């Protein structure tokens, strides 16, 4: 071709007068078909980007601008649509402010100042809103995470005074978005849930989801409401979308239902349909089933077959809870553990501190984990991550690695150095450090003195059995001071009022020391 | 020319309603004026609202379908949700729905879905009419229909959706739309067998 | 490979920690610069923690207010102040210390005004991090520090802090010039009630800060002196130099401690480098104590390590040697020759002090003379009246008489002529200057000199 | 070495001339001593430069993912709302009056911004400059940039480079010019006489006159004022030729060549960079600083120091 | 014969002096017309004439400085006066934006050049920064260098008495709406020259002490070097009006100077007013409460705790019996006064209670009846509780009024 070359050259040299609608049209035709090279000529895209950036964007809907930015970002050039200004005096109306908020939310750029300005301007003209606009602005505000409860309360009052002029999905959206605002008075919530209860006859399968989500976010305080909906659910348990039954289980877990009669029948229906779930709903179906203590062999086999499908490519934050659940089940599921360990081996470099700490913790007493390579490689990363770990993750990782028999001497020295600037709030927060330092039994005396000074105030709390562990750890670490031994001896004497041969040798030597 | 000079168009649109000339105008002229005003994203919405209110009941009673769809599309793209005019459109659509071409049905469905219209029975009858002429639908109508916002609610009955499902797989070719429809199928009241079978060919 | 912005933020934080406190590997710094130079945050959507961490790590590695990442982070921190909770406040506040643009100033003031409203609702870790981060910048919000002071005073009555908390609090409060006696009294009380848990590595910086604040109290000073005695055999060269500096700041002649510290330091002469030598000699000059035998050993060691001297080290060592009378010809020749090459690195203090100390010693090299005299034009705006007078006397003894060098100095001297002619310590110092130059040089300055005053 | 505070151990000095090496930005880092032999230029290009007084490189020396960053730095250096940090370390900029104009330039900018510091050490141009200068060492002298305005972008008349470099005893320089954007005769591409470097036995032509308000054509047709009949006949033999450059192409010139650059008629700005190199055996002429706030030299002192770092050294 | 470019900052001059004299005459005539006001159309034509003669003069001046080198040969005082007028003619809007921006650019360029020359004196830095940041003109390098040059305190020991007063008054009266990013710089200007104020503390006039203390307090700054000034206020308290005494009470409390004896001597001046105002009542109540918290029962002077508390309650009653004369601007004032009364067990006459509760009822009517603007639900809780403790007869209508207001939920929570 010849004229095509000239057109391309005229476009690249940036003499063409392009308006935003033309660049939108060209972006669409390149996005959908691209028969001729558009996304493979970097200079053409650069010239088009310059034309778009310099051109006025006020003549396009937000969605097309978002499409333009999205097709620009694919080829390797950053792009962000221009922001909008608040309308002036005469251009103010209930329709333009909603447009401002909608453009704010669509393009994924938010701002607090414009939100404050539009919520200040909306109040005087609040009477001009159509009954179907309030249910739109309410779910728009709750998508911007605007913690302003009085305006949303006014909107809720106006919506509920206009009850008959909205569809079922509007009530669904209003309820789910309302439940996401913290500062609401509870009477308004009661009245909204009652309004929802009145309209069971018109609901659709998606439209249950929002009400169930609102109830889960609210908790047991609205328990009777969840009693009614689940009753209305008894006529459809034969066929539901698996997400709906998963939400039913989650609400059951978060509500503490004391009536297993319906929980059982819902779970039996979920058992066969769970195969269609994705990763997230599968994991939280697993958690919901485990918390209410229903996992038996028949469902365990099915869900193991369901989770092995994802086992190869788990998301790291969805691995630890699965190991936790399989820990507290007596059935045989060693293969799922094996594949999960193999997957967690690969993600070692990208794992954060807390995830690694919890993963190591859950493998404290697993015998097959005594020889798997993660005994060492994980520890190596634990060496580097140690500067970021909090007290909880540090204690968990130390407990797990000590229970696995990790023979690095300097590791626990650095652990003690890190913990000495944190302080400890309880015996559990300190026990793994002593346990780790007990693998060898020797260390510089100053840190032993500091550990003794930390242990001394904690003696008043632990019972007779735990004082034995404390004495066993102290004596082996070459402790010498006395104001620690007498502190433990006083607590021991608080229980046993006489020296007797029944107590073990450590108690005998402590009572005479 | 995409010439954005709204402070000039405001004068003309004020004159149109000041002289009470908004009532005697031909329907096609209105359906062209409003569609043009929905092309440059007009700003002074209150004047357009007062212009819409002026037209009386006599006019809506016998308008041809072709200007009616233009008017509703101009209302939707302008993001207007006037209450008392949507009922007029809804009851007037009762008598002329058979005369709508497939393109007109595709436009009307998403134009009504984008303005929060919640009269379910009229959308259901429009869906039935669209399914009746399923063999007569081309790619653009499929894009305008299946790409509507919240189309999952309009996938309610089995016999009102299957007749067009195949045509959708056969005709459309953009992978993005295929994935969009595949994702949207999962949030309906259709049975699991039909959903699985449809997604077996749709995704791609 | 390519990863989400949150993983990048985590690895960047670890990279900053490793560079900061576990050895300064240059390869790590170069690799982190490479990774952070080609990463943007606009496309993704992350919470305040990852964005704040990215901004902090980027600023730490030498990114000014012009790069894309810094602006991308700063606009977000401008538009979402409510998403900035007390957790992420210190990270951003630290990140904006070096930047001095408009947006950085506005962000810092926003954080400052937010801090003195949640004063009552903090805890130990947040209080420590917030006060250190605010000490980093240089803010002057007195009410905020008072509000935090009451909170620390109350929180100290229940005994939670460890040694590191005390060190950080003392350093941060000292650096901000907050002379509140009761606060430091509570700090000291909590310190002395922690038995066997203040190691020397944590004891010494606390003494340094307590000396630097400048509260006048001999009782706790004597307690500090007695407590430091038992660890005299445990420190290394750096802690010995720091102790010398701190006790010079205290200004009380604890002769016993000075003697025992001298007998300790004479053993550790080999481990001394230029920085410790300069610190020790400067501390001895400030306190005003003559210790010859130690001085000869330090002078010889400094002679052995001449190449390692910086601008600060030369400006300290030369001043101390000039004040104390101990002269070494070879050492001074080497120091002048070395300072010839480093003539550009002197700040306002160092150039004037080195020139004056050389002039009074009658050791006038010529390469050093020209190298230091040419530099005077650049810095002349920054100096003070007395420093300018001393520099002018050193130049008069240098015998340069070149208008290109001399023109800004006289303008500055006229600028501060009220303080220039009202300094008794140097009333005779202007006589030699005006003898060397003569009335034909500066008619206005000469007219003012002849005038009564 | 004094003690650096904990939160200042990774920063960089105020002036980037101190870091004796290339930052790890843009391209990774310098290649090994043996790995410097792949950037060599074909001899035909060398003979073409010898004949025509200028030559273009066979392949672009930069990729779009780096040129966009360089253009970002160039745009940042032109802010009139928040003045770019490290402004005071530049030789001279058009924004010293805080107003600017339809032309933007800055000199010695490698001491102020990242990335563009790394551009100096790019092997693909430094080795070519070394080959042009008879296979010896190379030294940076000073780098500057040009950014024209919108459709009111002015032009630059005919000039010889050495007319600004009288301080150098021999004629032993070379100039590399980088096109940061797509350039054209309607946008600001350069036009240079293909034989003006071989006139008057290497003599320097009289300086040209210009008017700050006349049209571009008048500023272009003032060449006849300088030339004579003899040069006129060669001008008929060798008419001026304009070269169009795409994003990332590099052009090598000679200090004795007459050159000029058209204005800007497009809808936006356009950016280009000029880097000037030395060889060895280069000495000053007078006693004083070659550039403001630089090292002073003797009347016949070899030119070397911190402000003129070595870049590439064969063997 | 060395060249020197120093000129005094407070003498030779160029035509810039003549132009500045013209501008001074113009602004003086503007204030003279304002004096004629204190008709309107009679002065309006002359106001337009003054605006025109200012605009043409500015145009001529800026053209003169732009076209020919006059800045480099101009002295320092002309630069200072030109900067002052270029700002003041814009705050009292007379100038067009482009002219103002160009003039400010030129003046800043010349000031930076002078700073490079080093002829800038200590007083000139203070003047330039105080008259630049107040006008809120952002130049990065000038701001950074002025920030750095304010850290050398020793240079600022010799500032004239009128200079500190002028700078403090300029930086004080513009505080109400200052931009955020300018606050910090303000404080530095107030700290680089605090020591001179501390030593001059014995020479300031009586109201100037209160003014300086307020100017330092509004910038959240209470340095110890200025502590003697407050002490002087405790000694010469017999000259101030009750309003100034009430302000001085809060100022003293913010300076940690507030003790028992000073408040005991303070309350009399507040008492001497013929008609009380709410600021005085609130200050008296809060001071009385703080000084009641001052006395310690569990201390080394446990012998006269109650004999002091009874006296404090005595004055408390003496100020309470006159509380019916004052208007209460808002509910929080009522809450503070009632809280002090209740937690201190001060008897109040029923007439003052009736007036207080009637005013509270009338004020709280508006928010409830207008369904929006505010009163928090907690505030209504304590108000209802206070009346319930004191009886329904105080406002037998406000009882059910607050009860209904709470029933409708018209008062949202404070954290909502």
């Amino acid at each position: 071709p010849s004229a095509l070359h000239l057109i391309f050259e005229r476009c690249k040299l940036n003499l063409v007068e392009f308006t935003a609608q033309d660049v939108y049209q060209i972006c669409t035709t390149a996005y959908n078909m691209d028969t001729l090279g558009m996304l493979q000529d970097p200079d053409f895209m650069r010239g088009l980007h310059d034309a778009f950036r310099r051109s006025d964007q006020t003549v396009i809907s937000p969605f097309q601008a978002n499409l333009i930015a999205d097709t620009f970002r694919k080829v390797g050039i950053n792009s962000m649509p221009k922001e909008v200004s608040v309308p002036e005096e005469d251009a103010i109306s209930p329709e333009s402010l909603i447009l401002v908020l909608r453009n704010m939310n669509i393009t994924k750029q938010r701002d607090e100042r414009k939100i404050n300005e539009v919520l200040k301007l909306m109040f005087p003209i609040l009477d001009e809103f159509s009954p179907t606009q309030l249910s739109l602005t309410v779910t728009e505000l709750a998508r911007l995470k605007s913690t302003n409860a009085d305006f949303v309360g006014k909107l809720a009052k106006r919506i509920m005074e206009y009850n008959d002029d909205l569809s079922a999905l509007d009530i669904s959206s209003a309820a789910v978005s309302l439940a996401y605002c913290p500062g609401i008075s509870h009477n308004i919530l009661y009245r909204m849930m009652q309004i929802v209860e009145e309209r069971m006859g018109e609901f659709q399968p998606e439209d249950y989801i929002n009400v169930l989500h609102a109830l889960n976010t609210l908790g047991p305080k609205f328990v009777n409401t969840f009693r009614k909906i689940v009753e209305c659910g008894l006529q459809h348990v034969e066929n539901m979308d698996a997400v709906t039954l998963t939400n039913y289980m989650v609400c059951f877990s978060t509500m503490d239902y004391k009536q297993r009669e319906h929980i059982d029948i819902y779970a039996d229906a979920l058992v066969e349909v769970a195969t269609d779930l994705s990763e997230k709903d599968l994991v939280m179906a697993f958690i919901a089933l485990q918390r209410l203590r229903l996992l038996s062999d028949t469902m365990f086999g099915t869900m193991a077959s369901c989770v092995i499908r994802y086992a190869a490519k788990m998301d790291p934050r969805n691995i630890a809870p699965i190991m936790d659940i399989c820990s507290t089940v007596p059935h045989a599921s060693d293969h799922l553990m094996k594949v999960l360990m193999d997957r967690a081996v690969e993600c070692t470099r990208i794992l954060t501190a807390n995830q690694l700490g919890d993963i190591l913790d859950i493998l404290g007493l697993y015998p097959p984990a005594r020889e798997h390579p993660l005994v060492q490689l994980f520890g190596k990363q634990a060496r580097l991550r140690l500067d970021l770990m909090g007290p909880d993750a540090l204690a968990n990782a130390t407990r797990g690695l000590a229970n696995l028999g990790y023979a690095d001497p300097e590791y626990y020295a650095q652990a003690a150095e890190t913990g000495f600037r944190y302080g400890f709030k309880d015996w559990t927060l300190l026990e793994p450090m002593l346990m780790g330092l007990s693998i060898t039994g020797q260390c510089p005396p100053t840190m032993v003195r500091v550990l003794g000074s930390h242990i001394a105030p904690m003696a008043r709390s632990m019972s007779l059995m735990e004082i034995e562990r404390a004495n066993r750890y102290l004596r082996r670490l070459g402790c010498e001071d006395d104001f620690v031994y007498k502190a433990m001896a006083s607590r021991v004497l608080q229980f046993v009022k006489e020296v007797t041969p029944e107590m073990p040798e450590d108690l005998q030597v402590l009572l005479q020391r | 020319k995409v010439f954005k000079q709204d402070r000039i168009l405001k004068q003309c649109l004020d004159y149109l309603v000041e002289s009470n000339a908004a009532v005697k105008l031909s329907a096609t002229s209105i359906g062209a004026m409003l569609n043009s005003l929905a092309a440059i994203r007009f700003t002074y919405h209150r004047s357009v609202k007062q212009f819409m209110i002026a037209i009386s009941t006599e006019q809506w009673s016998e308008m041809d379908a072709s200007p009616l769809v233009k008017i509703v599309s101009a209302m939707a793209k302008l993001s207007l949700r006037l209450p008392q005019v949507l009922v007029h459109v809804g009851d007037r659509l009762l008598d002329v729905y058979t005369f709508l071409s497939p393109l007109d049905t595709a436009l009307v469905i998403n134009s009504l879905q984008s303005i929060g219209y919640g009269n379910d029975e009229v959308l259901m009858m429009l869906m039935r009419h669209a399914a009746s002429s399923a063999r007569r639908w081309d790619e653009v109508s499929l894009t305008l229909l299946f790409g509507a916002s919240g189309v999952h609610r309009l996938l309610r009955n089995v016999e009102v959706a299957a007749p067009l499902l195949e045509q959708a797989a056969g005709k459309t070719s953009s992978p993005h739309l295929r994935q969009r429809i595949a994702a949207s199928l999962r949030r309906s009241a259709l049975p699991r067998a039909l959903v699985q079978s449809s997604t077996s060919l749709l995704t791609g | 490979s390519h990863l989400s912005a949150r993983n990048i933020a985590t690895e960047a934080l670890q990279m900053k920690k490793l560079h900061q406190e576990r050895g300064g590997n240059p390869m790590l710094a170069q690799q982190a610069r490479r990774v952070l130079f080609a990463t943007s945050i606009a496309g993704q959507n992350l919470d305040a923690r990852s964005v704040a961490l990215l901004l902090n790590t980027a600023v730490y590695f030498g990114m000014e207010s012009d790069a894309k990442l810094v602006r991308e982070c700063i606009d977000y921190c401008l538009k979402n102040d409510k998403l900035i909770t007390v957790d992420v406040l210190p990270i951003v506040v630290t990140a904006c210390a070096t930047l001095k643009s408009r947006d950085a100033r506005e962000v810092i003031e926003m954080q400052a005004q937010k801090a003195a409203r949640n004063a009552k609702f903090l805890d130990a870790k947040d209080v420590t991090n917030i006060i250190s981060a605010f000490s980093k910048t240089g803010i002057n919000h007195e009410k905020l520090f008072a509000f935090l002071s009451r909170r620390v005073q109350t929180l100290a009555r229940v005994g939670e802090f460890e040694a590191a908390h005390l060190v950080i609090l003392a350093n941060a409060f000292s650096r901000l010039r907050y002379r509140d006696k009761f606060l430091f009294g509570a700090i000291a009380r909590r310190a002395m009630s922690l038995r066997e848990r203040v190691t020397v590595n944590e004891l010494v910086p606390l003494i340094v800060a307590f000396s630097k604040i400048g509260l006048k109290d001999p009782k706790l000073s004597k307690r500090f002196a007695t407590k430091a005695m038992e660890y005299v055999d445990q420190m290394n060269a750096e802690q010995v130099a720091s102790m010398f500096m701190a006790f010079a700041y205290f200004g009380i002649r604890y002769d016993q401690l000075f003697g025992v510290l001298t007998n300790r330091a004479v053993e550790l002469i080999d481990e001394f480098n230029a920085q410790y030598i300069s610190t020790t000699l400067n501390a001895f000059q400030r306190i005003g104590i003559n210790n010859p035998e130690l001085f000869d050993n330090l002078a010889e060691r400094a002679l052995a390590v001449v190449q390692d001297h910086d601008a600060r080290d030369i400006s300290k060592t030369v001043t101390a040697l000039a004040h104390f009378g101990l002269k070494d010809e070879e050492l001074f020749k080497r120091l002048a020759s070395h300072a010839a090459s480093i003539a550009d690195q002197f700040d306002a203090m160092g150039l004037v002090n080195t020139a004056h100390a050389f002039a009074r010693t009658n050791f006038l090299q010529q390469d050093m003379a020209v190298a230091l005299s040419e530099r005077s034009v650049y810095v002349c705006r920054l100096l003070d009246a007395g420093e300018t007078r001393r520099l002018l006397w050193a130049l008069a003894k240098f015998q340069v008489r070149d208008p290109k060098i001399l023109t800004p100095v006289f303008n500055r001297c006229l600028a501060l002529h009220y303080d220039f002619f009202a300094d008794p310590t140097g009333s005779e110092e202007i006589e030699e200057i005006f003898d060397f130059y003569g009335p034909n040089f500066c008619p206005p300055l000469y007219q003012l000199y002849i005038s009564r005053g | 070495k004094s003690y650096v505070l904990k939160f200042l151990r990774g920063q960089l000095p105020e002036d980037l001339k101190d870091v004796n090496g290339a930052l790890g930005c843009l391209y990774g880092t310098l290649p090994d001593v043996d790995e410097f032999g792949q950037f060599v230029i074909s001899p035909d290009v060398v003979n073409s430069f010898h004949q025509f007084g200028y030559v273009k490189m066979p392949i672009p020396v930069l990729d779009h993912q780096q040129i966009d960053k360089l253009a970002d730095e160039v745009n940042e250096l032109a802010n009139n709302v928040e003045h770019h940090p490290k402004t005071e370390r530049l030789y001279a900029t058009s924004l010293a009056d805080l107003t600017g104009g339809p032309l933007f330039f800055c000199q010695g900018q490698w001491r102020a911004a990242w990335g563009m510091h790394d551009l100096i050490y790019l092997p693909t141009i430094t080795v070519a400059a070394s080959q042009i200068l008879n296979n010896s060492l190379v030294r940076l002298w000073y780098d500057e940039v040009f950014m024209k305005a919108a459709r009111t972008g002015p032009c630059v008349p005919w000039q010889q480079n050495y007319a600004r470099w009288q301080h150098t005893k021999p004629v032993n320089h070379v100039t590399v010019m980088i096109a940061l954007d797509t350039m054209n005769k309607d946008r600001g591409a350069p036009c240079l006489v293909p034989g003006s470097h071989r006139w008057r036995e290497g003599g320097l032509l009289p300086p040209v006159s210009y008017d700050p308000t006349k049209d571009e054509a008048h500023q272009l047709n003032t060449i006849w004022e300088i030339i004579n009949e003899e040069e006129g006949e060669m001008l008929m033999d060798t008419p001026p030729v304009t070269v169009d450059l795409r994003r990332g192409e590099a052009l090598l010139i000679h200090p004795l060549t007459l050159f000029a650059t058209h204005g800007n008629r497009s809808l936006d700005a356009v950016r280009c960079c000029f880097i000037h190199y030395m060889g060895e055996k280069t000495y000053a002429v007078q006693n004083g600083p070659l550039l403001p706030h630089t090292t002073k030299f003797q009347a016949d002192a070899m030119i070397q120091g911190p402000f003129y770092p070595v870049v590439f050294d064969p063997a | 014969p060395l060249p020197v470019s120093y000129s005094p900052g407070s003498v030779t001059s160029t035509a810039i002096t003549a132009h500045c004299d013209v501008l001074s005459e113009c602004v003086a005539k503007a204030d003279e017309l304002a004096v004629q006001l204190k008709t309107q159309e009679g002065m309006e034509e002359f106001v337009e004439e003054l605006k025109t003669s200012a605009t043409n003069e500015m145009t001529a001046l800026v053209k003169q400085m732009q076209t020919t080198p006059l800045l480099q040969r101009a002295g320092m005082h002309e630069l200072r006066r030109t900067l002052y007028y270029t700002t003041s003619l814009k705050e009292r809007d007379w100038l067009e934006e482009k002219q103002y921006t160009a003039a400010m650019r030129m003046l800043t360029v010349e000031v930076l050049r002078r700073d490079g020359d080093g002829v800038l004196s200590a007083d000139d830095v203070l003047y330039v920064t105080t008259h630049v940041v107040t006008a809120n003109f952002y130049n990065r390098h000038l701001w950074n260098r002025m920030e750095k040059s304010l850290l050398k305190f020793s240079n600022y020991e010799n500032i004239d008495m009128s200079s500190v007063k002028a700078f403090s008054t300029r930086l004080f009266k513009t505080r109400r709406g200052c931009a955020k990013e300018t606050l910090d710089i303000r404080r530095k200007v107030l700290l680089a020259m605090s020591r001179r104020v501390g030593v001059l503390a014995n020479d300031f006039d009586l109201p100037s002490l209160l003014g300086v203390l307020q100017c330092y307090t509004v910038h959240d700054l209470t340095p110890f070097h200025l502590e003697p000034l407050a002490i002087r206020a405790t000694n010469h308290v017999g000259d101030f009006t009750p309003h100034e005494c009430a302000t001085l009470a809060h100022v003293l409390r913010k300076w940690r100077t507030m003790r028992l004896e000073v408040c005991e001597r303070l309350v009399e001046r507040i008492c001497t007013s013929d008609q009380l105002t709410h600021h005085m009542a609130n200050a008296a109540m809060i001071a009385i409460r703080t000084c009641f918290n001052q006395v310690s029962d569990g201390g080394r002077n446990a012998m006269n705790a109650e004999p002091t508390r009874q006296k404090l309650r005595a004055m408390g009653e003496q100020i309470g019996c006159r509380l019916d004369e004052v208007e209460y601007p808002a509910l929080p004032v009522i809450l503070s006064i009632l809280d002090v009364v209740v937690t201190l067990k001060i008897y109040v006459p029923k007439k003052c209670l009736q007036v207080i509760f009637s005013q509270a009822n009338d004020m709280v009517a508006i928010v409830m009846e207008q369904k929006d603007d505010p009163i928090t639900a907690e505030e209504g809780r304590q108000l209802q509780a206070l009346l319930s403790h004191y009886g329904n007869d105080l406002a037998p209508e406000l009882s059910q009024r607050m009860k209904e207001a709470f029933r409708e939920g018209v008062l949202p929570d404070e954290a909502s």
